[PDB]
């Protein structure tokens, strides 16, 4: 079940109650489609029947020859704000699966695969660097070109096929043409897999056999969908009568553990003359799971996908941060962790829609208010940073931009405290810090009023120095603080 | 090629009842995997193929599980037409190999053999050879202990062991040992003696013959 | 749906057999077939196979270049060719179909169909009709020993049919010179030993042998 805490002094909120799964690794399969290789149609009939099938036939010669231009090139793939993404590392997403295609093409090891699918498809093959891979044969179209259409290709007259069979072939080669469509205009390269590259009934009677706790695999085949769109398809070869590509899919190796989503909004001030506001926005943004004692950290809303409870996320994009991070949600001025945040003199209102509710930062004139579908109206926000549940509440409407929020369950909380942008001198704050943490904040602070320090006490340290005295062409002698006249004494 | 390991070699297990049967296999065979029942004098029946799908024919009795290593056979409760030889084999690769094969005999009380003796045939001691024939009769488990002396040394090699099948009716093995020696050696000797031990005998019974004076 | 395997035979070492399948009651092409042997009370030997176009065929390291299969999918026929055929060749030869047809909508696996199969024994032995001895007498054990035959079977009926009781009749065991013998005994109540004369039945088709042994004290 999931409950969301709002914390009234850093502007942010953590949804909590949520489970994780986690891509940590790959596990690349072989898919493959056996295709007789034809170049030369000699049958010359005439009959309406024989010309749909030989239009066909066309279609998948020139399939196969698309395929055959796409294997030579080696195939590739590519897959900042108030977020900490910045600070991410860089990947290759198909590295594995690239390194098994090219597997593939070294010679005999495609006769390999076509041996080990002799007697029944999807078995294991071990390839010559004896990586195991499991191998699926989707498509034995080379079987029904043999036991169907053979007579037209190297017969003339050459009997004429039943239309049955036309409709039949064009059912048949449509999967070759479709998946060499996509493979066309993405490079060799496709995410998510389609239906085409991979059925449900493929897919999951793969995920049942590769090497995984039932755990895994039920995690998987009750989630097809979000494994799809973790998967990809790479075109590898067509050679020796096969067709072949190798679907990397998904190894989640971190199942079942918290994780929490954190929103952030800016906090400011409310003085009334314009300009004149300090500002302060936390950078944490993100999701948050416990991975081996540390917390993993996704900075970027697209790298993770939330299905009801769980949350799949991708450890690619993410950084493994030490467990107390989860300090600033609680002390975000506890030294034990130093939160980032970034500080500005921009003060606008913004509106952040959370898993149970919505936060609102309303500053300047900006008309903020919640209202229900029945009711009108229910709240009006004054300036400042709040928050309202989504129990009772529809719609938020923040300036001109009406946010619908999202109505699913849970029990959320709202926590007081002082707006932390309140303990800050305005004239030592600075707003320069685009990427910051607190300490960073304190430290240009601490520079700033260090000068004062040093400039205050040298203007006071030259007070106990003498001036001069008078030019008035008299000596001059000093006595109790001042000058006295020489003449004084003689 | 990948060797499917049968086990046990045996397994007894009384009518009506879970009865499981276990193979190995060298690399792993994923799931692509079968099981095969061979009662006696015909060929396999095939049980179960992708190691979990019951054949048509087959009751739901028979199940199996599998994808990796190791796999399993579990019948429900062995009914009078499930005592038979059980068979693995995996299609994964070319060759398809099997197990060695589980025989599931039924499960009896402990019976103790009834020992006959028998020398050679006159008309056999013509032919130069004489074939000495000890019986054990109607006994459980199949282990036992036939041992040769003649004139009570310990014979070795010129002896051939052959066994029933389990009966039906008593589940009762049955054992035949020849002692086939040369009539010349057969009347170097007189005292000729099979001893036979096994688990129902409070110890080994011995039977004995003279050699002239029967 | 039938498999029927034709051609085994009794054969010399080192020499030449072609064993037939004939098929039956599904259509033949569209699976690939298999030869697997036993050998008697033994395990299960892949032996061979091809598929569906004499496409791909395989073979045992066992038999390799010395056995051949090929198939006919006119005759709707399967043979096996066994060559320098050697003496552990000897087993019963059975036609197996491989359920897995690809590229048929429903797959099937595993091996479906299997023949009663051929019986092909490698041995250097003369056929030779059995020596037939008695074996001699609270219930008293007689019965006979059927020494030196071959090659099997033998079948053993005790009083032309009327004794069906309490009657063991053991495996052949093999000799050490190539010969088959074997025992086949009768409890009986030793009552009637000297009423009832009990009289061993055997027969040996290979041989052409009806022997008749008479059993008594």
């Amino acid at each position: 079940n999931i409950t969301e805490e709002f914390y009234q002094s850093t502007c942010s909120a953590v949804s909590k109650g949520y489970l994780s799964a986690l891509r940590t690794g790959w596990y690349t399969s072989v898919i493959t489609i056996e295709l007789s290789n034809i170049k030369k149609i000699k049958c010359n009939g005439t009959d309406a029947k024989i010309k749909l099938i030989k239009q066909e036939l066309d279609k998948y010669k020139n399939a196969v020859t698309e395929l055959q231009l796409l294997m030579q090139s080696t195939p590739a793939t590519n897959n900042s704000g108030r977020s900490l993404g910045f600070l991410l590392g860089v990947g290759s997403a198909i590295a594995s699966g690239v390194a098994v295609s090219k597997v593939l093409h070294l010679e005999g090891e495609v006769n390999k695969i076509k041996s080990a699918l002799l007697s029944t498809n999807k078995a294991v093959v071990s390839l010559s660097n004896g990586v195991s891979v499991l191998t699926s044969k989707v498509l034995d179209l080379k079987n029904y070109i043999d036991k169907q259409l053979l007579p037209i290709v190297n017969k003339q007259s050459c009997s004429i096929p039943n239309i049955e069979t036309v409709i039949e072939f064009q059912q048949k080669n449509n999967r070759l043409l479709e998946i060499t469509r996509e493979f066309s205009v993405n490079a060799g390269v496709t995410t998510p897999v389609s239906t085409y590259m991979l059925t449900n009934s493929e897919l999951l009677s793969l995920i049942n056999d590769m090497p995984i706790t039932n755990d895994q695999k039920k995690l998987m085949s009750n989630n097809v969908q979000i494994v799809r769109q973790q998967s990809y398809s790479i075109m590898s070869i067509i050679k020796e009568e096969v067709l072949a590509y190798v679907v990397q899919l998904p190894l989640y190796g971190v199942i079942d553990t918290p994780c929490w989503k954190l929103h952030t909004s800016p906090l400011c001030t409310t003085n009334t003359k314009e300009g004149s506001n300090i500002c302060l926005t936390r950078t944490d943004r993100g999701w948050y799971c416990d991975n081996a004692g540390s917390v993993s950290f996704f900075p970027q809303a697209e790298t993770c996908k939330v299905q009801s409870n769980r949350v799949f996320c991708d450890t690619m994009n993410s950084l493994t941060l030490p467990s107390e991070v989860n300090l600033c949600n609680v002390d975000i001025f506890n030294p034990k962790y130093d939160c980032k945040i970034m500080t500005s003199k921009t003060d606008v209102s913004s509106s952040v829609i959370t898993s149970l509710g919505a936060i609102v930062s309303c500053y300047g004139k900006t008309k903020c208010t919640a209202s229900n579908k029945n009711r009108g109206i229910i709240k009006t926000f004054s300036n400042g940073c709040d928050y309202v549940s989504n129990k009772g509440v529809d719609t938020v409407s923040v300036g001109n931009t009406l946010y619908y929020v999202n109505k699913q369950e849970g029990k959320s909380l709202y926590v007081k405290g002082e707006p932390i942008i309140n303990f800050y001198d305005p004239l030592v704050f600075p707003s320069d810090q685009f990427d910051a943490s607190i300490s960073q904040v304190n430290e240009k602070i601490n520079q700033s009023l260090a000068f004062i320090r040093k400039s205050d006490e040298l203007l006071s340290a030259i007070g106990g120095y003498i001036p001069e005295a008078p030019r008035d062409g008299q000596a001059y002698v000093r006595k109790d603080g001042e000058w006295v006249l020489l003449s004084t004494f003689l | 090629e990948i060797v499917m390991t049968s086990s046990p070699a045996t397994l007894s297990v009384s009518p009506g009842e879970r009865v499981t049967l276990f193979c190995r296999a060298s690399q792993s065979v994923i799931s692509n995997l079968a099981w095969y029942q061979q009662k006696s004098g015909q060929a396999p029946r095939l049980l179960i193929y992708g190691a979990s799908t019951r054949a048509t024919g087959i009751p739901s009795r028979f199940s199996g599980s599998g994808s990796g290593t190791e796999f399993t056979l579990t019948i429900s409760s062995l009914q009078s037409e499930d005592f038979a030889v059980y068979f693995c084999q995996q299609y994964n690769n070319w060759p398809l190999t099997f197990g060695g094969g589980t025989q599931v005999n039924v499960q009896r009380t402990v019976a103790a053999p009834s020992v006959f003796i028998f020398p050679p045939s006159d008309e056999q001691l013509k032919s130069g050879t004489a074939s000495v024939v000890c019986l054990l009769n109607n006994f459980y488990p199949r282990e036992a202990k036939v041992q040769w002396k003649v004139d009570n040394a310990l014979q070795s090699g010129n002896s051939q062991e052959s066994v029933t099948e389990q009966d039906s009716k008593d589940s009762t093995y049955s054992l035949s040992s020849t002692l086939t020696l040369s009539k010349a050696d057969y009347e170097k000797h007189k005292v000729y003696a099979c001893e036979v031990t096994h688990q129902g005998l409070s110890s080994p019974v011995t039977k004995s013959f003279n050699r002239g004076e029967c | 749906v039938q498999l029927v395997e034709s051609g085994g035979g009794l054969v010399q070492p080192r020499r030449s057999l072609r064993l037939s399948c004939a098929a039956s009651g599904f259509t033949f092409d569209d699976y690939t077939i298999h030869w697997v042997r036993q050998a008697p009370g033994k395990g299960l030997e892949w032996v061979s196979g091809i598929t569906w176009n004499s496409g791909y065929i395989g073979y045992a390291d066992s038999v390799k270049g010395r056995f051949t299969i090929s198939r006919d999918n006119a005759r709707n026929s399967l043979y096996l060719q066994m060559n320098s055929l050697r003496a552990e060749d000897t087993a019963l030869y059975y036609c197996v179909r491989d359920a897995y047809v690809s590229g048929s909508d429903y797959y099937y696996y595993g091996l479906d169909v299997w023949g009663r199969g051929t019986l092909v024994t490698v041995s250097s032995a003369s056929t030779k009709g059995p020596s037939v001895f008695p074996l001699a007498p609270g219930t008293a054990a007689l019965g006979c020993l059927v020494k030196d035959y071959f090659p099997e079977p033998v079948t053993v009926s005790w009083n032309s049919g009327a004794l069906t009781s309490g009657v063991h009749t053991f495996p052949a065991v093999l000799q050490s010179s190539g010969l088959y013998s074997l025992s086949s005994v009768v409890t009986v109540p030793s009552s009637s030993l000297g009423t009832q004369t009990y009289i061993c039945n055997v027969n040996h088709k290979p041989s052409n042998t009806k022997v008749d042994k008479k059993v008594e004290p």
